[PDB]
């Protein structure tokens, strides 16, 4: 029962900072450093620093240095990292990790990571349009429809089709960003049979914004 | 900093078969305690990585029996028995020896299976989307192996290269496919003054372009 909680999702804007956490359980908090590492969205993977927190000794990257500020807190088994001067280029998730140094040097156990978006500032709801062909034969059984949810910010979307009765068949596509927005859609295989007589509306959630759509596709 | 480098970006198996993932280094994580500073660990792929293999040759707590490292100087090589279902993903090398840490590129694992055809479908704008000033043609090609795949935008028989947004899923862990949905936006007053608009894919699964279309007055 060993594990590592970070914080979660993180909403910032440039300029300003952050504190990331990540508590540690299962285990002696002191008796074992803590590294932090950062990741792009899929360029790779990187060292930050570690902290000892039996003292706090921090031993930073160069490159992260004046940026980065670990800071422990044996109250109990909490970790933090603070960001400051955020740019675009530190959008990304950040892992932090635990420490066998002495007899392994194994970073053993992770963290879930945090995404930190640091944008342009924006925040807008999406807009709903649903996606129903433009001519469908009875022998054409499998039928597919969509939902395209365009115009959002920021991440995520909580794509549903029916109520969550629609399990199978359903392709939610990962979003691309526009300009300054998201965009995504999601599929659905459904018989012939059914989607004729039977109604089917994509439940489209923005946390975000606090806004629920549903709409029906004709 | 020591710049860490993998061969391959991904490296396709099927299950069951043994999997050989490389690893190289800038200088040379030797020691003289003995030991070679390397590290494995293996990102899966919305999870946390995980420490497989430890100073080179040591299989870490929990780790299977399959997995296995070797190599010497900057040479390194990470080999898995037998390949199943969960060690899909990312692996990632890394060297602890000299500051900072250094992390390679990575290393994908993906799955191999028979081949599959697209089943691909076009979608006019939506009557809503259209009052609001836009219009978008979204074309989905659904399951289908391999990842590679072309889709070619044609408006009245011309091109269309600028204005299309693809977004392709990660390999299904149920069927091993692969889908993608190619986008395409106009202003709605480009879009009113063309005809027919043509969602193309060449895929290997057809000796000829798969072609769907639809045509603007067509009811």
């Amino acid at each position: 029962q060993i594990q590592l909680q970070q914080s979660g999702p993180e909403l910032v804007k440039p300029g300003a900072s952050v504190k990331i956490s990540c508590k540690a359980s299962g285990y002696t908090f002191t008796d074992y450093y803590i590294n932090w590492m950062k990741q792009k969205p899929g360029q790779g993977l990187e060292w930050i620093g570690w902290i000892d927190p039996g003292s706090g000794n921090t031993k930073y990257n160069e490159k992260f240095k004046g940026k980065a500020t670990l800071t422990v807190d044996t109250s109990s088994s909490t970790a933090y990292m603070q960001l400051s001067s955020l740019t675009s280029e530190d959008t990304a998730v950040y892992f932090c990790a635990r420490e066998k140094t002495t007899y392994y040097y194994a970073m053993d156990y992770w963290g879930q990571g945090t995404s930190v978006t640091v944008s342009a500032a924006k925040t807008t709801p999406p807009s709903v349009y649903p996606l129903a062909p433009g001519s469908a034969a009875q022998t054409n059984s499998m039928v597919t429809l969509g939902c395209l949810v365009k115009g959002y910010f920021p991440e995520p979307v909580t794509v549903t089709w029916n109520s969550g009765s629609l399990s199978s068949g359903v392709h939610t596509f990962p979003a691309v960003l526009q300009s300054d927005l998201y965009t995504l859609s999601s599929s659905v295989t459904v018989p012939s049979s059914p989607r004729p007589s039977e109604t089917v509306t994509c439940n489209v959630a923005h946390p975000a914004s606090s806004t629920k759509v549903d709409k029906k596709i004709v | 900093d020591i710049v860490m480098t993998q061969a391959a970006p991904s490296v396709p198996v099927t299950p069951g078969e043994s999997l050989s993932i490389s690893c190289r280094s800038s200088k040379s994580l030797l020691h003289s305690n003995g030991d070679t500073f390397l590290y494995w660990f293996l990102q899966r792929p919305g999870q946390s990585p995980q420490l497989l293999i430890y100073r080179m040759s040591n299989l870490a707590s929990g780790v299977p029996d399959r997995f296995s490292g070797s190599g010497s100087g900057t040479a390194f090589t990470l080999r898995v028995s037998r390949v199943e279902a969960e060690d899909v993903g990312v692996y990632y090398c890394m060297q602890h020896l000299e500051y900072p840490f250094t992390f390679g590129a990575g290393t994908k694992l993906e799955l191999k299976r028979a081949d599959a055809a697209p089943t691909v479908s076009i979608f006019p704008p939506s009557s809503e989307q259209l009052t609001s000033g836009g219009a978008s043609v979204v074309c989905f090609l659904n399951n289908f192996y391999p990842k590679d795949i072309n889709v070619k935008w044609k408006i009245d028989g011309s091109e269309r290269q600028n204005g299309v947004l693809n977004s392709w899923t990660d390999q299904d862990s149920k069927d091993s496919t692969y889908s993608m949905s190619s986008t395409l936006t106009l202003t709605k007053d480009e879009y009113e003054r063309h005809n027919s608009y043509t969602c193309e894919a060449t895929h290997k699964t057809s000796t000829s372009p798969i072609v769907k279309s639809f045509n603007r007055n067509e009811c």
